[PDB]
């Protein structure tokens, strides 16, 4: 019950960056997904929300607009999809099954540097 | 009478979103369930019957292809969680100035313990229909 | 057992309507529930299930749109009305050999008196399916 | 809970086919209640509420015309029949690569007695679609 | 919970009138609708009924084929279109939410003069 | 309860006959019907099963790509459709409501000579 992150860097102002997570030891075709970003100074708070036949998305007003959420059930894959970032979009990011975090095994540092 | 029980309508005073609503005639909420935060909460342990419906109309038909879906989800008081009890995907159109509508039911059995949320979600609310009565509802019942 | 009860199939010997039977096997009409006038009469107050679902059948597709409904309404048996319980409309044609089969199905749990008459009801009978068993029904049970 | 109850769903380890399972999350086989070659065997005589649903897939739609059906039937364990409790049919297509889906929804309550075997099928298993949790389960309840 | 009336006059045969009915205190989108029809010296019958989404209309034998009901549950109100007219239709129109009778607030003389 | 049997002869090997089956006693259109084969000297096995409204066909292997089975619920009656004949096809072939031989008024024998 391991979920690892990848997808990780550093993107100048205006970029697109792309992160990752892959699942083992449960049925990936039954729960929602989380994205979730920890901050440097600041509390944990979700990202993206998603449902299990990955018709049904959810954003903050904070970041909406700007993301995109995805899976592949087959491969047992979540992903996200990041386009013209900022620096408050400066954190840890984990994939996890609640939306407050939990079962995040690690978690990939996105910096935007200016 | 000592058996949960709750039967919810959708909020026609609202627009793009779906609240359900408890303070209308023909509808039910009684003996512990909870309608907290578009959700009602089991009371106590044991089998439950789950049901719930909703209505889709359209004027016309999208350039792009439109899938709609219709979801009844659980999540555990313990090792918090989101799992998919029922679920339903219908697509309305087929080809490209009458309207449509499609209706979507969803019911079962299933076995809760006490303090687990329910939660009935669907993903194109503009679409809906929650003009009449008795078009959108959703509700369990304890045995 | 001491459980009122019903579950009532349509009549195939009859045209352009909608009447049901009770006189069939795998049909059930039991402690106290009586089918008067083509209703349900609830012989005790309490909490009941009501479902009931039908199938439209038709050749071709009419040049005009045509919506089809099915809906289950209560009599009170006090201030004497009729409210809408369940709804719901569907519409088979999208443009314009071959025919086209629709079905409806509807459920829930009222709180009922005792005395109140259900009644299941439809819009266009000529498009109706009664030709094979388990295709048209209506019933509720007491619990 | 002394109280026989099932809840299956579909198998997705297998293709072109329809197997029931018991041994997942989120799914019941309680009090007597059997599932012996694809069947679900009443334990003990009474009423019983059955319910089933399906939803079918498909990319395109073929040249000839095609109708899915969704059955439920009974297996009398005197006088060995084979009737029609619940049923219904549908039709996806009217002309002529976009996907389409159909869900379908039975649902019932019926006497039956002890040994009487269930079962619900399809017609066209090549179009059925197990990929997702919830899509497809069938279930009874005793009351 | 009244309901208004209006639309009476007086048709020469052969002519059209329509009427109109108002409702309140009551959830107009819910109910079934009967138009209803006292004659001097006869019985109370009714002439209309309709359901809540206006799909399911329903006229007696005397009066079918020259009639048409409908509602706009928006405005909450009630229609009535009479064509064709006769001196059998000559009585005091009332809406009301049980065919027999019931909250008939006011009431309109419709009279056809040969 | 009758369902008699007709449609019996002989056909030489890649011919094709066509059996027929009546009812009556029951109500035709619930039933699952099922057409039985006897043989002499061997096991009574079922050949065809039919559900109520005709869309769910089952044959066994041995038989499977040469079959056809239908019926017509206003007429009460049941059919088989004889293609490209083998001499394992040689016995007595019944109409039943059970896939073992129930209710078999009647039979018909279908000889293969070569």
């Amino acid at each position: 019950v391991q979920l690892v992150e990848s997808g990780g860097g550093l993107v100048q102002p205006g970029g697109s960056l792309r992160l990752s997570c892959a699942a083992s030891g449960f049925t990936f075709s039954d729960y929602w997904m989380y994205w979730v970003r920890q901050a440097p100074g600041k509390g944990l708070e979700w990202v993206s929300k998603i449902n299990t036949n990955g018709l049904i998305t959810k954003y903050p007003d904070s970041v909406k607009g700007r993301f995109t959420i995805s899976r592949d059930n087959a491969k047992n894959t979540l992903y996200l999809q990041m386009n013209s970032l900022r620096p408050e979009d400066t954190a840890v990011y984990y994939c996890a099954r609640s939306p407050s975090g939990f079962n995040r095994g690690q978690g990939t540092l996105v910096t935007v540097s200016s | 009478s000592d058996k949960p029980v709750a039967h919810v309508v959708a909020n026609p005073e609202a627009e793009g979103q779906l609240q359900w609503l408890s303070r209308r005639a023909n509808a039910l909420l009684a003996n512990g369930v909870e309608l907290t935060d578009n959700q009602l909460i089991v009371p106590s342990d044991g089998l439950y019957l789950i049901y719930s419906q909703v209505l889709f109309k359209g004027q016309g038909c999208p350039s792009t292809h439109v899938l709609l879906t219709h979801t009844i989800s659980r999540f555990a008081v313990s090792y918090q969680t989101k799992v998919n009890l029922l679920s339903a995907i219908k697509s309305p159109c087929q080809r490209e100035a009458k309207p449509w509508y499609e209706p979507i039911y969803l019911g079962g059995v299933f076995q809760l313990e006490k303090g687990d949320r329910l939660s009935a979600e669907i993903n194109l609310p503009n679409y809906l229909d929650f003009a009449e009565s008795g078009q959108v509802y959703f509700g369990i019942i304890a045995l």
